[PDB]
């Protein structure tokens, strides 16, 4: 949904917040990125969960 | 904790303002008075014996 | 008409013209292409904090002999963005690119390591996670130091507590000669924001 | 079980560190960890505010005070205030910094070693990373004054060149030609503020110019031999001048201030190098008068 | 669509107009590539929009 | 048939090994066997237990005996049981190592080179292989006696410094300031265990501490010189005192032991590099007492 | 299901057993790593089975 030319151009991007991305309203941090302490790190993700490679297999 | 009083005046520090500029260490900005916390309101009022025997804290200086 | 100072604020805009936020975004369509919104996504950018770090052969070196002549000069992003902060969290990455007269008859390459902060050569082993380049292949080193704190956050020259947080040691069998360009990591960032302090301009040296 | 390669000889080329300026990629940098995804969490318990303290909007969004103005009972009307401080009551609306000390201090008995120290408000901190900007700027002029101080004052904007001496090395304002009579304000946007209840006003100056950036060049490295840069950097002044002279009793000051605050709004920056001669360098003040500073080459 | 040995040829392409590409007939150029100001140049997309990688995370 | 390429020019850097330092990748190193797919099986009839044995959990959950004190019939109350071993009844909680002797041999006739060992627990033995900890630890505190011995004990928690004796070489710990008059144990977390039928308890002390993690370091060459990453490896230490004399007939022993297991539960550990000067080497003892150890270097 | 800008992150990886990670819970050896003598370990797979690679062809 983005016009370029190149097949798909970069470093493919997470969401974020509902506002205006500067003109001062306080920002909230918590909101800009989406990993708290839950199944969304990877690497608690992975001892959660308790994939096979945190056990060296 | 202190009680400030400013009489104009004046020869003294407190009353010479805020310099545009600092060319040196030797011509710091001046200041009416300063407090380092928390360790000015932990020791007046009496509030040191009732945070004694104990080790750790959190709070806001209000 | 009463006697007695007062207050409600009277914002007024001249120049009736167009809400800004559409000015501002159809002027760069046409001079920018690009729209810079946050300072922290300016800690991601490699800036070099030197051109010309010369060390001797079989030495091992911190970074923090480097690091600390040059936080304080606010060259880079990462020492001219900290004088509004106080606080910092996260890692940081290096790139070492060479700039040696390297000999052939001798095979260098680059060890890196980690210290806590502030420790010096001799008080710290090298069995770490390490990183060895060869700059007759590979000229530029490329090394990320995580964040391996006790702590959540990091202040500006604290108490003798040392050692708190990892860092880097440099080491090399050749007398070499480098650029060094920081960066922060994927979770770089300040905080805590102060005022900042002075600039400095020119210096012409007058003929009085 | 083992055949031949069908893939094709892929077309290649030795960089190291491709693009390592951008803010944006695959870095390939190598992790002294124990994990690849080595990832700290968010910034929740961390810092004590959970506000963005990074973006440009809440960076330059912080006031500071760039005048304090003394207005005397003595002071005419329809001249500009100039007591005290320097650039009197001619603010160049502009997001750069406009004004500068010099520190003089001795190399020989017969040289002298100049040094421009540069006061900066946290939006013209942030304008002297970039080479271009273009914002809305925000000022709040406020008086300290009793309530028994009455007068009248106006504020005009006057867009383009401002009206400056220079110095032979510095660049400071001329007073003597912005005076009623030959600097008439009837066809400025201005505001007459009234002094006998009412302190502050807070004005929003947007971007006008005929340009879609202005420099960030501003006061650095400006004086008599070369003052282009300075005029590209603001479109506009502020001008604050005395409509009524300042009407006070006998039992009050015969001194009112006009303190003057300044921020920006909707602020856009365009290209990550500073516009400077040299680099980006925050004066640390030394411990004597007669020491030195920190001199940063360019040479590689 | 197109006859090529190769897979997928090169550079991945947009759409214009409708007109024959010379032969006079004031070909408009806001018509040839479809970037007006919008969430399609992806700078600006990234911020409308606001994904977590304009915040630097 | 033969048509052109259309692939791009690849960006490239020529590092053989990146990042051979981390656990999970894919790796470069080529096999010198049949198949590709060199696999082994699991683990089923292998090894004589079905355990993970390599589980920090499991590993670091391995009691051992730190102390075996001794309590005589004229040891005073309120004062810390010192008799027989080092350290007394002073018990640093922490995962790190403690204690330390030193051999001390003859290189010349005015010359002895010391060397420091340290006796290792299954969890201290773990957690220098790190740089910092974060754990629950956990003691049970068993007295040898008879039925016939009756008494009361005192095990209470006090958190932060410890009171130490730095000597030359070594720190040892300071009675003196754990006396019943100068440090009383009113306000700390305390268990008073009865000897009258009981013998065991199990303490469970949690991670409190102001900092996030604490450092592995330890007794690892501490002395009066050099002690401050020995205070900040532990945060607290368990004391044991006597609240009731030891109450004993004439008929059984004028002793009783008190022997102190150790281990520890809830273990998180940080950096996969040692916080110690020299790297970790297992003490091997040598021959005879005249004999000399190795000694391994740190240059590259 | 990982909040992550890289496109896919790492080592695609396996699934394990149900308790926590560490804290001693005995965790068997046979659950974490799923490989017993069957047709999961991809050398025992091709022979039996008994696919065109394990005769050279």
């Amino acid at each position: 949904t983005s016009e370029n030319p190149k097949i798909g151009p970069i470093s493919e991007v997470a969401s974020g917040v509902k506002t205006t991305a500067n003109g001062i309203e306080r920002i909230p941090v918590i909101g800009e990125i989406a990993k708290p302490v839950t199944t969304a790190v990877k690497w608690f993700a992975d001892v959660v969960g308790t994939v096979a490679a945190i056990f060296g297999w | 904790i202190d009680n400030i009083e400013i009489i104009a005046g004046t020869t003294a520090d407190a009353n010479k303002p805020l310099s545009r500029y600092v060319l040196d260490q030797q011509n710091s900005q001046k200041y009416v008075r300063s407090w380092t916390l928390p360790s000015t309101v932990l020791r007046a009022g009496g509030k040191a014996q009732k945070l004694a025997n104990f080790k750790y804290l959190r709070c806001d200086v209000q | 008409i009463n006697i007695g100072n007062k207050t409600n604020e009277n914002v007024i805009s001249f120049f009736d013209s167009t809400d800004a936020e559409t000015q501002n975004h159809n002027a760069l369509m046409k001079g920018c292409g690009e729209f810079i919104v946050n300072l922290r996504t300016l800690l991601r950018t490699f800036r070099t904090i030197t051109d010309n770090w010369i060390l001797q052969a079989n030495t091992k070196t911190p970074i923090t002999d480097l690091t600390n002549t040059t936080d304080a000069q606010g060259r880079d992003y990462m020492s001219y963005l900290s004088y509004l902060y106080r606080f910092y969290r996260g890692g940081r990455r290096y790139k070492f690119f060479n700039t040696t007269p390297l000999k052939q008859s001798q095979t260098c390459y680059i060890r890196s390591f980690l210290i806590p902060r502030n420790y010096s050569a001799d008080e710290i082993n090298v069995d770490g996670p390490s990183h060895i380049t060869y700059p007759v292949i590979n000229p530029v080193h490329e090394v990320e130091v995580p964040f391996y704190s006790q702590y959540r956050k990091i202040p500006i020259a604290s108490t003798s507590d040392k050692g708190y947080d990892s860092s880097l040691m440099y080491f090399s069998n050749t007398a070499t000669t480098q650029i060094v360009a920081r960066a922060g990591n994927d979770d770089f960032t300040f905080g805590w924001m102060i005022g900042p302090p002075q600039l400095q301009g020119e210096s012409r040296s007058v003929a009085p | 079980s083992k055949p031949r390669n069908q893939q094709q000889v892929c077309p290649l080329q030795n960089v190291p560190a491709w693009g390592y300026s951008l803010y944006k990629g695959i870095d390939m940098s190598v992790p002294l960890a124990y994990d690849p995804n080595n990832e700290l969490g968010d910034l929740k318990d961390v810092f004590p505010s959970a506000v963005d303290e990074m973006a440009i909007g809440y960076v330059c969004g912080n006031p500071a005070v760039k005048h304090v103005l003394t207005w005397k009972t003595t002071d005419a009307i329809q001249k500009p205030i100039a007591n005290g401080d320097d650039w009197g009551g001619v603010i160049p609306v502009g997001m750069p910094c406009y004004s500068k000390s010099i520190r003089t201090t001795r190399i020989s008995a017969t040289e002298n070693r100049e040094t421009e120290v540069m006061d900066a408000a946290p939006c013209e901190y942030v304008a002297n990373m970039f080479s271009y900007w273009r914002a809305t700027m925000c000022y709040r002029i406020t008086v300290v004054k009793t309530a028994f101080h009455t007068g009248r004052l106006e504020i005009f904007f006057e867009p383009g060149v401002i009206p400056v001496k220079p110095t032979v090395n510095n660049i400071g304002p001329d007073q003597d030609r912005l005076t009623g009579a030959v600097a008439p304000s009837d066809n400025n946007y201005k505001y007459i503020l009234d002094l006998t209840n009412d302190t502050e006003v807070t004005i929003r100056v947007p971007f006008v110019s005929n340009k879609m950036f202005l420099k960030t060049a501003g006061i650095y490295g400006a004086n008599s031999e070369n003052n282009w840069n300075f005029h590209e950097s603001f479109s506009g002044f502020l001008c604050i001048r005395p409509v009524t002279k300042l009407m006070a009793p006998d039992t009050v000051s015969d001194n009112v201030s006009i303190v003057v605050w300044k921020w920006a709004e909707d602020v856009v920056v365009v290209e990550p190098k500073p516009l400077t001669s040299g680099p980006t360098q925050v004066y640390r003040p030394p411990p004597t008068a007669s020491t030195a500073v920190e001199v940063l080459n360019v040479e590689l």
